[PDB]
């Protein structure tokens, strides 16, 4: 299933701003 | 009339934003008490005013860091647009000041925590739910957008939930006052609309992206583009596809399908009818949009108090010293702080 996707991902914590 | 209102809106950010408030508090005035976020790009902790015993959110930035991110004119947008602006769901700068080593911004506490927290331990929020939070951010990207103000970091991390239930829009990083176009990649991969992915110079529209990325990943749970790293997930957001969970209403696909249209001509929010193709969209016609802003409608999740100046809502960070040195640093580079 899609959430157990994303629960086994490595983006379910908090997600930083990027940048150059 | 929210002309009317938005008029003189304008007319009160438009004074301090041309004249800004300056080392209106110190440091020693405030007992730090916990460290409610942090990462490179700075700190946020609690602490008590102590000739009020009122409790604020202090951002804490560190010159020298800012400047090795290349983050100096961003937190200069930063300090002179939040001590300008006024709003029900954002918290303006109730002080700033610096120091030494440090730049200050002191802002109105939300002990609810962030939305982040409660999206992904409740799992989803109901369309209802989502559509109470939804509101909110529409009205606040009017007010910003109508003065000229882009957000560009619109996420649940950087939403805060107050004692009732509603919510503050926090981090005003990236936000920027601009006529026409801009160019600078900024954001957070799951939200960055896909002009900014390829380089292009866009508008105000890619907050309207970003609203429906987070309507989305409140209503499912999760965000409508994700992958183990950066660059799949921008490949993803630029192919012009989206997936809905079948339990997505009707309205809420249609809405979604036209926040997160490729087409910046398509695109909801951008349109020659403006926010208004979103407000009179058939997903919000429960919605009564004085009564959000009047903050009388109830709000479908209270969060748990003990007491003021409770952080049980916050995650726990490793408590770092604020360490202030004899010597200036960048003086010049934050000159008008
Ligand atoms: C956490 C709680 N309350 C806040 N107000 C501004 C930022 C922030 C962070």
């Amino acid at each position: 299933t899609t959430y157990a996707d994303f629960i086994a991902s490595g983006r379910t914590g908090r997600r930083n701003a990027i940048h150059d | 009339s929210v002309k009317e209102f938005l008029a003189k809106a304008k007319e009160d950010f438009l004074k301090k934003w041309e004249n800004p408030a300056q080392n209106t508090a110190h440091l020693d005035q405030f007992e730090r008490i916990k460290t409610l976020g942090t990462g490179s790009f700075g700190r946020v902790m609690l602490v008590k005013h102590m000739e009020t015993g009122n409790h604020y959110a202090m951002k804490i930035l560190d010159k020298q860091k800012v400047v090795k991110l290349k983050q100096i004119e961003h937190t200069l947008n930063e300090k002179r647009i939040l001590q300008a602006v006024n709003f029900p769901f954002l918290t303006k700068l109730e002080f700033s000041f610096k120091d030494n080593s440090n730049l200050y911004m002191v802002m109105e506490y939300a002990p609810g925590g962030e939305m982040f927290s409660h999206l992904r331990r409740i799992g989803r929020f109901s369309e209802p739910h989502a559509r109470f939070y939804a509101a909110q951010i529409v009205l606040t990207f009017e007010y910003l957008h109508s003065l000229d103000l882009i957000y560009r970091d619109l996420k649940p991390e950087n939403l805060m939930i107050d004692q009732q239930g509603y919510i503050k829009v926090t981090d005003f990083g990236f936000a920027k006052r601009v006529k026409g176009r801009t160019w600078t990649l900024c954001g957070t991969p799951e939200y960055l609309a896909p002009e900014i992915i390829l380089s292009k110079g866009y508008n105000k529209a890619v907050d309207w992206w970003a609203l429906g990325v987070l309507i989305y990943e409140m209503a499912a749970g999760y965000p409508p583009f994700f992958a183990d790293q950066p660059i799949q997930i921008y490949e993803k957001i630029v192919s012009g596809k989206v997936r809905f969970p079948s339990h997505f209403s009707s309205d809420l696909k249609d809405l979604l399908r036209n926040l997160l249209q490729v087409d910046l001509t398509k695109r909801f929010g951008n349109l020659k009818n403006g926010v208004n193709d979103i407000k009179n969209h058939k997903w919000f016609a429960t919605t009564d949009w004085i009564a959000i802003y009047q903050r009388k409608v109830e709000a479908p999740f209270i969060p748990k108090f003990k007491g003021p100046g409770d952080t049980s809502n916050f995650d726990d960070y490793e408590e770092e010293e604020i360490r202030v040195s004899i010597n200036e640093k960048c003086g010049k580079e934050f000159s008008e702080f």
